[PDB]
């Protein structure tokens, strides 16, 4: 797999981690006029720490949503999220222009990965 | 006016927050970059051209005190100046044949203009006033950590000519580095300073200016631009004591310990000077 | 040369297209023994109307100045040629300079003149086949590898064939290059140089073999033809010679896309193009030649390297903002090309967060899902790198860029 | 048995044609005579005469430009007495007008050469000079690496490396070609007034054999 | 007569940030950069030009140190000459100017040819790595006709060669010195000026070029002690293992000399 589930790498594990939360939310309330992709990813990127947990709380609800119907696709979702996070010891204040990079190719490898069967 | 006797080294530290240093004519206006490792360049022509702002600004054209390269100046007209204060009649596209005559036109193009008698100049064009090497060099100034130049796009709620567009804004853009710290060598020489008459008077408007140099240059791309250094080492004799490298070495340039993320101020940057040799002496408190 | 002096003996011999008009030492023309030398030999053809822009009295052998003499000897004494072979050698340059003849072509700064050892259709061929205006049956020919025989069976290929090229100097011309090869031989060289410099058409007006100065001219600090520099001009000896092309090529192509910004005083639909198709080809011929890399004609989205998946993203990126604010005087490749190729991983992260950004604007409006397909592809290419490399070599930004021009015509209308 | 093999080889070389001394154009390959002033360089007195038998040509033929500002004159002589008589400054400036001068040049890349070559005894050689010892004299500056001065191909910008062959010569890129390059410098004949002579350069299989500079028939 | 003992071969390596090190007039003025390789170039007689500037600065004329070959950046104020079948003029030549005794001169007339060769010998200098220069766009305030200032500003080009590092190589031949009086006070004088070459050099386009380091194999015998080919091989100037993309400072490489052969000594000046 071009994804590299056994990259322990900050930056790479928050992009897998925002490109789960994406998928979260699109299960959640589909076909909506924008992503978080589309909202949340300048701060995202710019200050990860005084976002992520906010973008965690939505991906909670999403999750929960998704929870009530036969659809579980949910655990999936949120085993996701606690295997990524596990990794994490702590969100960077900052992240330079090279973390931004890995961020965006984690975020856009994790995103393939959801999609395919 | 008597030349100068010492051979000086000086380096310049000077900010930038949220500014356009210097842009870039190829790409946009952009501001330069290196593009092999993003640090950001300010041409030392750029650098020139504060100070000789500065000359214009504080001597307002006092005699002695003029600048040659000017916003709306003609060069040509400026030579016959030279030509006629000589009383030669201008020779057309060439130098007065008499090579006594040659010199009075080059020296006094050299002693009225500050900015001659500093930089030197190439006036060999039409009207031909001769060369001049200056005293006085700085090279391009670079940047101690990659800047990041971020785009800024702007809006215009009237236009110029007859549009129907205004159905959204007239756009516009302006580039700027969010900040950046940048280091600037300098040389001044004293044997071309006797060739060209570059007195301690001018030396110290020069420090001067270079102390000065941004505080009169604000406008709406240039941000918040300030000078933090001017870090001078004397040589005790006409020739140097120390080679040029040698004395640069000595200024460390380094981000403080508790200083972490993106540099956004000047105390981000440890800024230490070593001992110069024997033969030098250093005038940090410019 | 005494090359020229063979080509006056043979011209000379007919009574028309030609002219046979007419201390001692060793000619070194001819070789002969105790024969008459030139104390000053004739002067060139120089101006526009022979070795352009050299003065009109032009000379090879010139000994005007004190620096130049050696061993004691005088004016010409330093390069002792007898008086026939003087005139002789002057003469033949002199015809084929006059531009009535079709054996001249002018490159860059150079004048270029060759000739055939005997009568040969090839004297009436090499003068299009490096400015290329049955010609074009035979250049795709032999860009085939096919013989040249089989377009034009009286052309005898064991003829050898000589190509000379002069550069002015004020009064003094000078020697940039020099090939004595078989027309049979340097013609399949030819042929294997434009097989190296093929690419798709950008747009369909554009010729399909690229004449040398119009491939050297985009190089130019203006485009224009001054501003050529000559030393580029003499490298590009190595398209006859067969060898590696000079390795100032590539720089200067990629600095040209660096200093380059899209220029809308063409007047055309297009906003003139920054990645050109004759830069294109040029960096094309230069990383099949010299780096013995693999290159196509056009796409092949199945491939694996990371400088090209990097061109093809900066590519589709492109597309997406040129979607998201159409006709725009600016786009990226403007600015950021230059950095992008050089070193990506400062900057792929600030054109990522860009292109989001013309996504989003561009699900909103119309076009709402190709708000989608940019990002498949977005996907689809980043899929495969691991990494953005910190920086990337001269022959990395050649990729990158090659890749860039594929993805980019790829993509001029398909959504 | 008799006889040296000395090897030569530089990134650049200017070996320039006589009819094009001022925009430096370069033969193809290294003449005898730049071969001779090779072999000089290394050991030579008075005594002896360096012959090249035969120039290997084995890395192939390779051109490039390059253009230099240069002087346009000679520097004059003064007097010693009248120099100082009334005492004046001396100096050629190169910044004075006519002074400048640019002069282009053809000059190869990447040479690789084998110059065989043997000795011979002037006229005005020592009774007691034995050729055997120049040989061994030779020989031992050459396998040491010792010269008189640094050899260069043609020109004093371009410093040649050099090894003696004592094993077989390798063989040339040329090794089955065979190439006419016209009419070439041969050496000087410096008692006959200073007039260059000139050879057939026939290159077959790389190798180029010129004839005895010292030959009856090719001098006047 | 006094002359240097032994043969000297020097490796010289200096560095250039955003500068011209030497234009091509072949190609627009931009820095030579070889065609076989990449490589920047810097023709040897560059060089030779700087030293031959920097010892007039230095001996301003000093009785056995004046300089022929000058520019026209020089002073006339003070001189001086020592006043020691066509030898003696020769010789006069040499002992007084320090250019012509140092790198060799050319006479207008002899029943010779008028040569005179000095034991210096330099080659061209080139990059360690390769170098791509960039070329930087600049613009003026004024207009230098009246006729273009039919509002008025003028766009000029400047090409830097962001760094690199050149190699330059030379050999010192005592027997060349011992026809032509190159002593050791010379020779001191000439270590001196390579490392203070680029001092007083300064100008608009060059940028900042200075003088790294100054490798010298001194050897024993009049004439050498191993091929100067095989002691340049021993100065591995190779990239710091810390660093990696272009090289923009001399800490991006690392320059180590390994053990000559017992005959010739090493010393690092610099």
């Amino acid at each position: 797999v071009s994804l590299d589930p056994a990259r322990t790498d900050r930056p790479y594990l928050l992009g897998r981690l925002f490109a789960v939360l994406e998928k979260a939310q699109e299960d959640a309330v589909p076909g909506a006029n924008a992503t978080i992709k589309d909202r949340y990813l300048a701060s995202a990127s710019a200050n990860p720490g005084q976002v992520f947990h906010m973008l965690l709380k939505n991906a909670s609800n999403h999750t929960a949503k998704l929870r009530k119907d036969p659809e579980r696709k949910a655990i999936h979702y949120e085993i996701m999220m606690q295997e990524i996070i596990d990794n994490i010891s702590d969100f960077p204040v900052t992240m330079s222009s090279d973390e931004q990079g890995l961020f965006m190719i984690g975020y856009y490898h994790q995103r393939k990965a959801l999609f395919t069967k | 006016m008597t030349a100068i006797a010492n051979r000086y080294e000086f380096v310049l530290l000077f900010d930038v927050e949220n500014g356009n240093p210097n842009g870039d004519p190829d790409a946009g206006n952009m501001p330069r970059i290196d593009p092999e490792t993003g640090h950001g360049l300010v041409t030392d022509v750029c650098l020139k051209r504060k100070i000789r702002n500065h000359v214009a600004l504080t001597k307002e054209g006092a005699e002695r005190f003029n600048i040659y390269i000017q916003e709306k100046a003609i060069l040509n007209e400026t030579h016959e100046r030279a030509y006629t204060a000589c009383d030669l009649k201008p020779e057309p596209k060439k130098l007065p044949k008499k090579v006594e005559d040659a010199k009075r036109v080059t020296d006094w193009m050299c002693t009225n203009f500050y900015d001659i008698r500093t930089f030197g100049a190439v006036m060999t064009t039409e009207v031909n006033c001769g060369q001049v090497r200056g005293p006085v060099q700085m090279a391009f100034a670079r940047s101690v950590e990659p800047v990041v130049p971020q785009e800024v796009s702007i809006t215009r709620m009237a236009v110029t000519t007859k549009a129907e567009a205004e159905d959204n804004r007239t756009m516009g853009r302006k580039h700027i580095v969010p900040y950046g710290l940048y280091v600037a060598h300098g040389f001044i020489s004293a044997p071309l300073a006797e060739k060209t008459g570059f007195s301690d008077e001018d030396l110290t408007l020069f420090w001067d200016a270079l102390v000065n140099m941004f505080e009169h240059d604000r406008s709406a791309a240039r941000g918040l631009m300030s000078s933090r250094k001017l870090i001078v080492f004397k040589h005790q004799n006409r020739l140097g004591n120390a080679p040029a490298h040698k004395l640069f070495d000595l200024v460390k340039v380094s981000r403080a310990e508790g200083s972490s993320g993106p540099a956004r101020s000047f105390a981000d940057y440890a800024v230490t000077v070593g001992q110069a040799p024997e033969g030098v002496e250093v005038k940090e408190m410019l | 040369l005494q090359a020229l002096h063979g080509y006056y003996q043979r011209m000379s011999a007919d009574p028309d297209a030609g002219m046979p008009p007419y201390l001692c030492g060793q000619c070194l023309i001819t070789g002969e023994r105790q024969k008459p030398i030139a104390q000053l030999h004739p002067s060139i053809k120089g101006g526009r109307d022979g070795v352009r822009g050299a003065q009109a009295v032009a000379s090879i052998v010139s000994f005007n100045n004190t620096a130049f003499e050696s061993y004691g000897k005088e004016q010409s004494i330093n390069a002792p040629v007898s008086q026939e072979a003087a005139f002789s050698y002057v003469t033949a340059l002199n015809y084929l300079l006059n531009p009535s003849n079709r054996q001249k072509v002018t490159i860059a700064d150079a004048t270029v003149v060759f000739w055939a050892e005997r009568s040969s259709p090839a004297e009436d061929i090499f003068a299009g086949m490096f400015d290329p205006p049955r010609m074009h049956d035979l250049l795709v020919a032999i860009r085939s590898g096919k013989r040249a025989t089989d377009i034009m069976p009286d052309m005898d290929e064991s003829v050898r064939f000589h190509v000379l090229g002069l550069s002015p100097n004020a009064a003094r011309l000078s020697v940039r290059f020099w090939e004595v090869d078989t027309v049979g031989h340097m013609l399949d060289k030819v042929g294997r140089h434009y097989r190296e410099l093929e690419i798709i058409p950008q747009f369909n007006n554009e010729q399909e073999f690229p004449s040398l100065s119009t491939l050297l001219r985009q190089t130019a600090v203006l485009n224009k033809t001054e501003n050529i520099s000559p030393v580029l001009a003499g490298g590009l000896r190595a398209m006859l010679t067969g060898g590696p092309y000079p390795q100032s090529l590539l720089p200067a192509v990629l600095g040209r896309i660096r200093a380059e910004h899209a220029r809308p005083e063409d007047k055309s639909r297009y906003r003139l193009e920054v990645v050109t198709y004759y830069r294109a080809a040029l960096i094309k011929a230069y990383l099949i030649r010299n780096r013995k890399l693999e290159v196509p004609v056009s796409l092949d989205p199945a491939r694996t390297d990371r400088p090209y998946l990097l061109g093809r993203l900066f590519a589709v990126l492109e597309k997406a903002q040129e979607d998201a604010v159409p006709g725009a005087n600016a786009t990226i490749k403007d600015r950021y090309l230059a950095s992008a190729s050089a070193n990506p991983g400062q900057v792929f992260h600030m054109l990522l967060k860009n292109a989001s950004n013309h996504t989003a604007k561009l699900r909103k409006d119309p076009e709402r899902k190709s708000a989608i397909h940019y990002e498949i592809m977005m996907q689809e290419i980043i899929d495969n790198i691991s990494d953005f490399p910190v920086t990337m070599s001269s022959d990395e930004q050649g990729l990158f860029m090659i890749g860039y021009y594929h993805q980019r015509k790829a993509l001029f209308t398909k959504k | 048995t008799y006889g040296i093999r000395l090897r030569v080889w530089g990134d650049y070389a200017c070996f320039t044609r006589p009819e094009m001394k001022v925009e430096r154009v370069s033969y193809d390959v290294m003449p005898p005579s730049a071969a001779r002033g090779i072999l000089e360089a290394i050991h030579w007195k008075p005594a002896i005469r360096w012959i090249v038998d035969r120039i290997h040509v084995l890395r192939p033929i390779v051109f490039d430009n390059v253009r230099r500002n240069e002087v346009s004159s000679k520097i004059p002589k003064p007097n010693p007495a009248t120099a100082m008589r009334d005492r004046k400054p001396l100096y050629f400036l190169v910044d004075d007008g006519s002074n400048r001068q640019q002069r282009a040049a053809t000059l190869l890349r990447n040479v690789d050469y084998v110059i065989e070559a043997h000795f011979e005894l002037t006229d005005k050689a020592g009774a007691e000079d034995n050729a055997g010892k120049h040989l061994d004299i030779f020989r031992r500056r050459a396998r040491a690496g010792q010269s008189f001065q640094q050899p260069c191909l043609g020109c004093r910008e371009f410093p040649a490396s050099f090894e003696l062959l004592e094993g077989d010569v390798p063989l040339s890129c040329y090794a089955g070609e065979k190439r006419d390059l016209g009419y070439m410098l041969l050496d000087i004949d410096f008692e006959r007034d200073m007039t260059p002579l000139f050879f057939k350069a026939v290159m077959e299989d790389g190798v180029i054999t010129p004839p005895s500079r010292t030959s009856p028939e090719v001098r006047a």
